[PDB]
């Protein structure tokens, strides 16, 4: 029922590493400060996404046991989860409580950032489905680690080794749900169900990026490796 | 190739 000593250590250790991220307010303060052109926004996106990949590799390297995995599998995990982690992190920031009308403005700014309307609806549909879950910081942190340690990723050779690493995180997450919402004995499964919608963002991420309303689509060397663009 | 990613992972 309650969190054991080993689980309390895992959680706090996950929280510490998750906390090495660019503070949310910085990203939203900037978007809300003024309106930018589709060109300025594509550049804000590439800079933010390059820093996020770098932070994700450091977060991933700290996940208990990740280092012991076969090197090629380590690559397949990072590569397979980077786009999802980025959208889950964007979902987290989108649903953070803001002063009155600020979230309306944040949504308006993003909707008009340069992304094609084709991709706007699926994106806000996912961020909205996330906001309905009223996730805590510990939940976003655990869900991110669960996403990274997905044993059914493509080109994963040794799936069992990854299952062994993902299971303790699912266990801690499940215990937390059975506590933070005893009122919703579905919360754990609801959180897990969202991972299916997250996966849909892999399919058209490249299309979504190349469709941005700019005349040139310049990425960084790191983003080219991880996104399959250029 | 994932040269950059392999680099960041090993360092
Ligand atoms: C990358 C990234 C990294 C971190 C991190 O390392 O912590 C945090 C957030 C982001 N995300 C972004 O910058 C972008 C852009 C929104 C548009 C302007 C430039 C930033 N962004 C997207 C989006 C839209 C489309 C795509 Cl393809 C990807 C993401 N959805 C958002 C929802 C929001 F609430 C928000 F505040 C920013 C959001």
């Amino acid at each position: 029922m309650e969190l054991t000593p080993d689980q309390q250590t895992l959680l706090h250790f996950i929280m510490d590493s998750y906390n090495k991220q660019r503070m949310p307010q910085e990203i939203t303060n900037k978007i809300l400060k003024e309106a930018f052109s589709a060109e300025e926004n594509f550049l804000i996106l590439t800079e933010m996404a390059t820093n996020h990949v770098q932070v994700l590799v450091e977060f991933t390297k700290k996940l208990p046991g990740f280092q012991t995995l076969d090197h090629e599998d380590q690559i397949a995990l990072l590569k397979g989860s980077a786009v999802e982690a980025m959208f889950l992190r964007s979902a987290e920031i989108f649903n953070k409580k803001l002063p009155s009308g600020h979230s309306d403005l944040l949504e308006a700014r993003i909707r008009n950032s340069g992304i094609s309307d084709e991709y706007i609806t699926p994106m806000f549909s996912f961020y909205k489905s996330i906001g309905e879950l009223k996730m805590t910081q510990e939940e976003y942190a655990l869900l991110t680690a669960i996403v990274i340690l997905s044993p059914d990723r493509q080109y994963i050779k040794d799936r069992e080794a990854v299952e062994k690493l993902q299971e303790p995180l699912l266990d801690v997450l499940q215990k937390l749900c059975k506590i933070h919402q005893p009122e919703n004995p579905q919360h754990f499964a609801c959180l897990l169900g969202r991972l299916t919608e997250l996966r849909t963002f892999n399919h058209h991420h490249a299309e979504m990026l190349m469709s941005w309303r700019v005349n040139d689509h310049k990425f960084t060397p790191l983003l080219c490796e991880i996104w399959d663009v250029q | 190739d994932h040269q950059l990613l392999r680099y960041l992972l090993d360092k």
